[PDB]
């Protein structure tokens, strides 16, 4: 019902520009506040941005932030906006867009008070890494099952850049006895993953098991599946 | 990295 | 300006307890206070608003407390499903401080890894590097190490590491080891293998191959 998505992340040099959008459904979006929320790779919730709801400006900034993105709206084409310049190293991070659970002004004794309650509904976030290095699409190998009953096997993902790669079993069909780890930086400067699942050992002849890889720095799909 | 009991 | 800590900083229980956790704030911010859950991978989810009162349509497993400078929050009987970080977010400021987030394993009993060891590919061995992966699978605690040898013969300083957060259904943990050499010198030894101590084995379980 109430739906959040954004759009517009990647890679970006550093001092470069990127504008991140959200879209909204499902409540009437000009009569809420929003937020721009971070969570950098190995840190915690962030606060970043907020803009007021209802009718007239209020806008309001973190000091890590503050004076180099600007948070706008349209409450016709029900959007939000990020405009990022100047970006920094540290800016690198997963960015929510969230729904205040109020956030539109009063006028109150002569002056305009907005009232923001914090977030209430979040969307899944979108990726912004910023960094001079080339981004890299990955080759993906096989982790045979062995014929030598549970049986493991999986997907090796390797010399990527940058993050995020998601790996799917069998196009979702397949999550139960799914593993898919933490990546791992190499001295290459390039990232590595794995993916593995358990499965009975009779399957091994029987069904059909395909990872389904995607590095959309890359636009790179890969589908490959794994025979003993 | 805490350590369970 | 307002500092927002969080008590303990991880913690780990048994299924079936009430969990209570603790926010403090520096200044009095009066019941602006709201209680977020992340599950590990997923978003953040807001479970109470304005100190005290449950989140529409989230269920009634959780309750919470507090006022001025000290907020409690409480999971009724944990699960399996409930491992995270659990945050506390103050909004009587315009800068929505989160707190630092509280780390939520739960203790199961004991579980020994089941080990796999897969050779590097064919494919990889076109572009001269091999890559030998060791599985560690669905144990408990946490604490588990791994050692590569090559020809019974130590490794240190070309293998890395990775563990999975703790599973939502079993609780338990799981790691995959990297092994990357090159296909010249990996031609040049015979039997490659990953020993495994963990917690529930007696003695070190090695599991190997050999090239052909």
């Amino acid at each position: 019902q109430v739906q959040l998505v954004e759009s517009g992340g990647g890679v970006v040099q550093p001092g470069g520009s990127l504008r991140l959008s959200c879209a909204a459904s499902g409540f009437a979006f000009k009569d809420f506040g929003m937020h721009w929320v971070r969570q950098a790779p190995g840190k915690g919730l962030e606060w970043v941005a907020v803009i007021g709801g209802g009718h007239g400006q209020h806008q309001s900034y973190s000091e890590s932030v503050k004076g180099r993105f600007a948070i706008t709206r349209d409450n016709e084409k029900n959007k939000l906006y990020l405009h990022m310049d100047r970006l920094r190293t540290e800016d690198t991070a997963v960015y929510y867009c969230a729904k205040d659970r109020l956030g539109r002004p009063w006028n109150i004794g002569g002056r305009l008070v907005y009232y923001y309650y914090g977030m209430d509904v979040w969307g899944q976030g979108t990726t912004v890494t910023v960094s001079s290095a080339s981004t890299k699409g990955p080759s993906v190998f096989p982790l045979a099952p062995s014929s030598k009953g549970t049986a493991a096997l999986g997907c090796l993902v390797k010399d990527y850049f940058p993050e995020p790669v998601t790996v799917s079993w069998n196009s979702g069909a397949l999550t139960s006895g799914v593993h898919t780890f933490p990546a791992v930086l190499q001295s290459s400067g390039l990232y590595s993953l794995s993916s593995v699942v358990t499965v009975p050992s009779s399957s091994l002849g029987t069904q059909t098991y395909i990872c389904n890889v995607n590095h959309k720095p890359s636009n790179t799909k890969v589908d490959k599946k794994v025979e003993p | 990295h805490h350590h369970h009991h | 300006a307002i500092r927002m800590t969080q008590s303990p900083s991880s913690l780990s229980a048994s299924v079936g307890d009430r969990v209570t956790i603790t926010c403090q704030a520096s200044q009095d911010i009066k019941k602006s206070l709201n209680w977020y859950r992340q599950k590990p991978g997923k978003a953040p989810e807001l479970l109470i608003h304005d100190a005290s009162i449950l989140q529409t349509g989230v269920p009634s497993a959780f309750t919470a407390s507090g006022s001025g400078t000290h907020f409690s929050f409480v999971i009724n009987k944990l699960q399996p499903e409930d491992v995270g970080t659990y945050f506390c977010q103050e909004y009587e400021n315009l800068q929505f401080t989160f707190g630092p987030g509280t780390k939520v394993e739960i203790k199961r009993t004991v579980a020994a890894p089941s080990v796999f060891i897969f050779p590097p590919s064919d494919e990889q061995l076109k572009s001269g590097t091999a890559s030998v992966v060791c599985l560690l699978n669905n144990f408990y605690p946490r604490e588990a190490k791994v050692q590569w040898k090559v020809d019974n013969a130590l490794q240190s300083g070309n293998s890395q590491e990775s563990v999975t957060e703790q599973d939502s259904k079993d609780s338990t943990y799981s790691l995959s080891s990297t092994l990357t050499l090159s296909k010249a010198d990996y031609e040049k030894h015979k039997v490659y293998a990953c020993e495994v101590t963990h917690q529930g084995l007696s003695s070190p379980v090695t599991k190997s191959f050999n090239r052909g």
